[PDB]
């Protein structure tokens, strides 16, 4: 005698999909705005960061006396 | 890649592996992490390495390690892209995308759209019930692989 409809259930398919959207927004916030570091980030930027210092200290030499 | 951008791989891949076997240890990525201030379980580790670990046997070699870096840098370039699309569709600048501007959009994009259209794409988006697209509403309508 009781089912839901189909229009029930696409307001039940409505609650859920947003309750899932603001979960994909929590876990995107949750990434960005997080302390625990991501090794291959952290990594990456270590050697990027040396690299970096590397071809500035060889730049100021090669602009030294121009 | 170039032989610079391989370089950078190993380099980054080094500081991992320190004993020189070209492939990284759930021990290695446990004392990289330990220089971290965090205290991974070994359980933890090697879910960690499980991650990335494509052939599954139990370790990351450099082939895997560079697919997933690959990943992390297409997903870095995905974000910077959906800024630049969400910049360009928020014509007046107001933060938010409006019925009006998603058909300008779509008319742009080749479709041809009804007031009933456009209000249910906006409406399947929309998260906070406002009536018109955010950035965040607007990241998961482009990265939806649905
Ligand atoms: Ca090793
Ligand atoms: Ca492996
Ligand atoms: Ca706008
Ligand atoms: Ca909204």
């Amino acid at each position: 005698a009781f089912a839901l409809s189909k229009d029930k259930e696409e307001e039940i398919r409505k609650i859920l999909r947003n309750n899932l959207q603001k979960t994909r927004q929590r876990l995107r916030s949750y990434n960005r705005h997080t302390l625990v570091a991501d090794p291959y980030e952290e990594a990456w930027n270590q050697m990027l960061l040396r690299r970096q210092k590397a071809r500035q200290l060889e730049q100021k030499i090669n602009n030294y006396l121009t | 890649l170039t032989e610079e951008q391989i370089a950078e791989f190993k380099e980054a891949f080094s500081l991992f592996d320190k004993d020189g076997d070209g492939t990284i240890t759930t021990k290695e990525l446990g004392t990289v992490m330990r220089s971290l201030g965090q205290n991974p379980t070994e359980a933890e580790l090697q879910d960690m390495i499980n991650e990335v670990d494509a052939d599954g046997n139990g370790t990351i070699d450099f082939p895997e390690f560079l697919t997933m870096m690959a990943r992390k840098m297409k997903d870095t370039d995905s974000e910077e892209e959906i800024r630049e699309a969400f910049r360009v569709f928020d014509k007046d600048g107001n933060g938010y995308i409006s019925a009006a501007e998603l058909r300008h959009v779509m008319t742009n994009l080749g479709e041809k759209l009804t007031d009933e259209e456009v209000d249910e794409m906006i409406r399947e988006a929309d998260i906070d019930g406002d009536g018109q697209v955010n950035y965040e509403e607007f990241v998961q309508m482009m990265t939806a692989k649905a």
